[PDB]
């Protein structure tokens, strides 16, 4: 089951009827959900992602000229005129520039010159829209009581369900119900809204990677831009903002591109979000969700088992997670399954009197086969405790000290 | 233990979009980097894309960049190619394959996964003419190889297109004996094919035959049964 | 975008033979990721040889794998019948991608010559039924793969409607090939028989059938 | 002859017997030399080149990396070791990750984990030194004396010298003399050091363009960099300045550059000199020079030539320098040469007083042939005023308004 | 009107080094984009690479990045292309060629000046083998031609590496019916060519021919003579 | 990289021929720089096309050119003899480049037989002397360039020092081709005589010379 790995998890434990439990939802963390006569269920958000996200404007940081011309006037003969300085495609600049008889005019004084190149952007930058229309949240959940291969590995569970289900949630549709085989279902109604606004915010794409960003910092952006996309060729605004016009000559100057500017927008970038896209549809880590369980329809496996009455072993050796539960994995070689799997801790193995509270409630085993493999956990009391598993003398006892830190 | 299945192949206008998809079955499909790699027919292996096991990066040939798009969903071990803008250049049977992404052994973890297992690979024709179906003709055995020691049977499928047609015999129960000949191209630009199977003269009133033709671009299953000339 | 791979190589069973796979300081010479895979015609690629020098589980011994500056080297050692095929190289790239080669079809010299077997097939009642008549000669199990063909109708040659494909490899080495003849049942029904005739380095086999 | 087009023009004049007279020779700019009795000259410095410039240090301002490959061990289980983490041109980093039952390990807690991937340097900018001993000045000089064609066009007969003379100085060699043929010849003795203090400056190469830059500056990029030239592949030291190591999964983080550099370097830059190199050796633009001239060995070409009889004709109606002066083309039809122009300027057609100097220095036609080609340059006064040229009634006046505003 | 002369063509090391110089003459070299392009004997013509009239900028093709470096002086009306690291890929025949800029009429300029005036181009050779001199025999007139209309005569010249020679016949004061035929590749390695002119028998104790052969790799300039003979 | 121009046109005399030049739209489609050039075997290259459809002064206006997307084409109409020629496009490039095409041979059908004259030369006795002999056989104008050459020594063949020239185009569309043989003064003396033979298009020419 889910979770118990996870570093930031949430321990609830609801009532005894409880019927509904409030939980928060996060990205990097679970929640583990605990009731009285109610089965232990582990749920986590997984992924927030967007779709049908439009482009709104593109800019580019890298570019390259070609094609460069000039055209020059003497001093007093009308001004120069080239060709592609109505090419909407190409970049031209108008100047004076000091002529004399050494470079062919009858006058010494200013003659007119126009200068144009070709441009081209090789590498460009999107941005794209996000209204929260086209949002998407999957919420996975397991259910404690089964095994242990089927951990965080062997995510192809919900084929047969029963324990693990995934539910998807959208703003326009926030009630979901997740069936769980023998175990019941359980409700879902996630108020999205606390997430996050993204009526400022914009979703940035560059070499594949991706950011999210405030409108007004993008709308400054002094590079050449156009809106899309590209509608076969692009007619690029601006193209001075990476173009520059040097020298003097007496029939041309040199047209010249600014380096790369990959380089500045990474670096002031880093203070914003970062964000995923397979495929094509967005993926943010950056979440929060607030849910609201109805599990009036949850419910153990309904039969009152007659109780593991074979012999237990432990495979792996119990260990202590970050949070102070103990997992132990179990071998079982008995016939009479499904049972009730009898597991206690006792700080007194005479009077067994039961110290600390199971987090997998009513342990099952739930083969009838011999040498079955079942995962427990316990939250243990402070101090010494003896984990005992079992009935009689086939039971199995291993001594455990919790620090509590 | 390792099964790849290819689909989504056939017939596409040119210029147009299509989804190849490839299932994976009977191993650890989150951990194996998956590509892509084409042929077309009679010509050197081209690799197209990679993605790893996780999704986190994908990368693509420079003659593919910007139309085709990698991805997967690993909860249902299933991998898309989604190729868009296409030309008569991306005609090619195309392989969906698969390395695996560990080294040292459940401790090393490595980008060159090199390519392991290779899936059957699914057929992408590119043409703009439309999809005809096949015509399932029996061959019987001769009117002299009933009285002897072995005979031919086959079947032939006549006119069809695309690439590519299958033949099995008995619902799949023979492949002893059976040459499945390359179809030809006929200058009308049609396909035809024949699939010929050779028996003992001694088991031909006891043995039945059927042929199981498949062409699933027109989708077209005739099963044929053979039986001696009257 | 290429490998350089040699088109042909040819060497007499048992000898040694080499295979080129030159590349740049970028995907041979950068690293030690180059594989060589095995392709039999009409079959998928077969992995032989990967990280330059090290085989798989279930590959045959006589595969080694060489590679010195920016050109890797498979060597094919104990030549035998079964290594008749194509063979592609593969590298990473220090563009995160990867790259084959030309590939390099790989013909074993000495082998035996076999003689066409041919079956001939005439009509079936339903294609008369639908207008149309094919007469199906099938050439195969013959080395080399080079056949002529010719259609006689009790006589002359015949020239409408012969098609026949290219020879075919097959699995044992040998070639295949097809050749139908479609004409009009009255064509058909006018000439009292045709042959398919098949030569092949001067022997010539001949197979007839008849309306009846 | 040179000069009369240049805008930065600065006239000079000696004394009667001077011998040396001091200049200041300057990219951009043009030094007239005018003596009595002396042919008057013009000296431009036109280029300034080093060669033979030894590499210093390169850093790497475009980058990618390349096989990617991590190693993990579970808690207690020993440190990770990867291959490469050995390899000079891989960048490695250690880490501890968090561990559990889910990813594999039998135990919970931090595990090690290490990640390498290949450095790979796409584009790196080089700095070189500069020795004062590789420093090359092309002094260029021109004698007012005849022609037009030989403006700043025609500078392929130089080499047959008479007018036209080039000189090249090193600061191992500062000494040069320049022959003149028939006009005799120039001393130099020009004193480098005051023309640009090159000890704290280092020349930068960058994508086929070039600077000059502060040597502190150089030393404080923050980029990869290495020290010598190529030795084959290069050893970059700093990897960690362009790549950087994000995510904490089980058995690997992810390996990521930052972009191109060139825009924030480009940015960064702009407040240096610029440079040129055609080539492979670079050509400098930004320079200075002091210059020192002896002229004992100067003269005209030495006749009293009887002055020219025949009448001359304007080609080019007079035109107006940048600074004031007159430039006259005239064309001869006369065969009585090499003769004395007669030109002048008068303020009077009675009394044809000479007011206003002559820059063009005893103005002699060269050729013997009739239908010659003369250029002279005149200085006049301010107000109104008449070029004459010739002698007798076949002698042509222009009128000429020196406004001085 | 417009001449452009190649030099410093011939046989190079592999993995060398070679400087190619072409000289202009005849029109205002400080006006023209100058490039050069080379042709592998038999194959198609391959841009190397330009340099602009007042060499601000210079560009090369993808095959030479980093390897050649084309430059030139102005004042000399020079152009060179150092090539260095060379391969026997690189083994062609080099020709200099120049395209004007003045695009509007001495008012444009403009980058892309397209090829006007090419050059006659010098050939190189990288191979690691040896210049070999040519060896020079006469080819008299047939023993039953003296006597008639016509006849023809010629020069041959063996075994010499690498290309090209050159013939001229009378110091090169005749051209009228000179056919120089292609060289022969030899299985040994070396070439061999033959030059014939066609007389009439008149001339032939009168008239004198002396074929001039030039092989500038090795520097041999044998003329040798050939004369009629009734034997 | 490369401009992608086809490998042969053939086109009866009158007749108007096309020529491609398919390229990118960083090249041909991208700007109107793309011109042609016109050369004949072992000559200097000639521009016949600048600017896509501009031709120089002194070129005959039966070149044109055109352009239409990403290809440009170049007509040559009223097709003659002094077309046969080979032709290759070029283009600037949007990397500050130029690039030329793979190039084009264009052969004019129909052309009327030229039969070969040749001329048959013994060693010089300066050759003789230098201790080697070689016969020298020369072909010239001839059409089309297919020529068989044998050698007899007076009768039966010859196998040592036969060296042949391809076939080598020449000014007037006609072929030339030479052909030495290297033999030792002891065989050129033995022999009674040497015949050098040609077969063109049938016919067969004969020379012979001996030490008469």
């Amino acid at each position: 089951i889910r979770c118990i790995g996870v570093s930031n998890r949430d321990f609830v434990e609801g009532m005894s009827g409880g019927t509904w439990v409030d939980v928060v939802l996060e990205h990097g963390g679970c929640v583990t959900v605990m009731a009285q006569d109610k089965p232990t269920v582990d749920i986590e958000l997984v992924t927030t992602t967007v779709s049908n996200m439009a482009e709104v404007r593109s800019y580019c940081y890298e570019a390259s000229i070609s094609d460069m011309a000039s055209d020059s006037r003497c001093p007093t003969q009308g001004e120069a005129y080239l060709d592609k300085q109505s090419d909407t495609q190409y970049v031209c600049k108008r100047t004076l520039v000091d002529r004399g008889w050494g470079n062919g005019c009858g006058l010494f004084g200013k003659g007119s010159l126009v200068t144009c190149a070709k441009f081209a952007c090789s590498k460009k930058m999107t941005g794209k829209s996000i209204q929260p229309e086209n949002l998407e949240y999957r919420i996975m959940l397991s259910v404690h009581g089964s095994q242990h291969s089927g951990m965080i590995v062997n995510d192809t569970g919900h084929e047969t369900d029963e324990n693990r289900a995934k539910v998807e949630i959208t703003p326009n549709s926030p009630r979901a119900e997740a069936t769980l085989g023998g175990f019941g279902s359980l409700g879902l109604d996630c108020e999205p809204r606390t997430g996050l606004d993204f009526s400022d915010l914009y979703y940035l794409t560059m070499n594949n990677k991706h950011w999210l960003v405030h409108k007004e910092w993008f709308h400054d952006i002094p590079l050449p831009w156009h809106a899309g996309a590209d509608t076969g060729t692009p007619h690029w605004n601006n193209k001075e903002a990476l173009v520059e016009f040097k020298d003097a000559h007496a029939k041309r100057q040199t047209v010249v591109v600014l380096g790369s500017q990959e380089g500045a927008v990474h670096t002031a970038l880093a203070g914003a979000l970062e964000a995923e896209m397979d495929g094509a549809k967005g993926r943010l880590s950056s979440g929060h969700l607030k849910c609201r369980l109805k599990m009036d329809k949850l419910r153990l496996k309904g039969v009152s088992y007659s109780l593991c009455t074979a012999a237990f072993t432990f495979t792996k050796i119990p260990a202590e997670t970050l949070h102070g539960t103990v997992t132990v994995e179990v071998q079982y070689a008995g016939t009479d399954g499904p049972c009730k799997v009898p597991a206690q801790m006792a700080v007194d193995m005479q009077t067994l009197t039961p110290v600390g509270r199971l987090i997998t409630a009513n342990p099952v085993i739930t083969e009838s086969t011999e040498n079955s493999k079942m995962m427990l956990e316990l939250d243990p009391p402070f101090g010494d405790s003896y984990i005992v598993i079992g009935v009689g003398e086939k039971k199995i006892t291993h001594h455990w000290h919790r620090s509590g830190s | 233990r390792v099964h790849l299945v290819e689909s989504g192949g056939g017939v596409v206008q040119p210029g147009r979009s299509l989804r190849l998809s490839c299932v994976a079955s009977g191993f650890a499909f989150s951990n194996y980097h998956m590509h892509w790699v084409r042929q077309a027919p009679g010509k050197g292996l081209e690799w197209v894309a990679i993605i790893w096991d996780d999704g986190s990066d994908q990368y693509y040939a420079d003659s593919v960049k910007g139309r085709f798009t990698i991805s997967r969903d690993n909860s249902k071990n299933t991998l898309f190619l989604q190729m868009n803008r296409l030309r008569a250049e991306d005609t090619a049977l195309y392989y969906c394959v698969g390395g695996s992404s560990a080294y040292n052994g459940d401790n090393g973890w490595r980008e060159a996964a090199s390519l392991d297992d290779w899936g059957q690979g699914t057929l992408v024709t590119v043409s703009s003419a439309s999809t005809k179906g096949p015509s399932v003709f029996p061959l019987a055995p001769s009117s002299k190889s009933t009285s002897g020691g072995t005979a031919a049977l086959g079947c032939l499928v006549k006119d069809y297109f695309p690439e590519p047609v299958t033949v099995s015999w008995n619902s799949g129960a023979l492949t002893s004996g059976v040459h499945t000949f390359p179809a030809v191209l006929q200058s009308s630009g049609l396909y035809s094919l024949s699939s010929v199977v050779t028996v003992p003269s001694s088991s031909l009133g006891t043995q039945t035959y059927i042929c199981n033709v498949n062409h699933k671009p027109s989708n077209t299953k005739v099963d044929k049964k053979v039986e001696p000339k009257s | 975008s290429a490998l350089t791979q040699p088109a042909s190589v040819s060497g007499s069973p048992g000898q040694s033979i080499t295979i080129f796979c030159s590349g740049s300081s970028n995907d041979v010479g950068g690293y030690n990721y180059v594989s060589w895979y095995q392709q039999y015609p009409g079959k998928v690629p077969k992995l032989l040889i990967y990280d330059v020098n090290s085989r798989p589980s279930g590959v045959s011994n006589r595969f080694s794998g060489s590679k010195s500056g920016n050109t890797a080297s498979l060597t094919i050692s104990g030549l035998q019948a079964e290594d008749e095929a194509d063979y592609y190289c593969s590298s990473y790239t220090s563009r995160r991608t990867w790259v084959f080669g030309g590939g390099t079809i790989v013909t074993v010299l000495g082998q035996p010559k076999a003689n066409p077997t041919v079956t001939l097939f005439p009509p079936s009642s339903e294609e008369l039924q639908a207008n149309k008549a094919t007469l199906v000669c099938l050439i195969s199990d013959f080395y080399p793969g080079a056949v002529t063909v010719a259609w006689k109708a009790d006589g002359s040659p015949v020239k409408a409607g012969v098609e026949t494909t290219k020879p075919s490899k097959q699995s044992n080495n040998k070639y295949a090939a097809s050749s139908y003849l479609s004409l009009t049942p009255e064509q058909w029904k006018s000439h009292r028989s045709y042959s398919c005739q098949v030569t092949h380095e001067g022997s010539t086999v001949e197979k007839t059938v008849a309306p009846t």
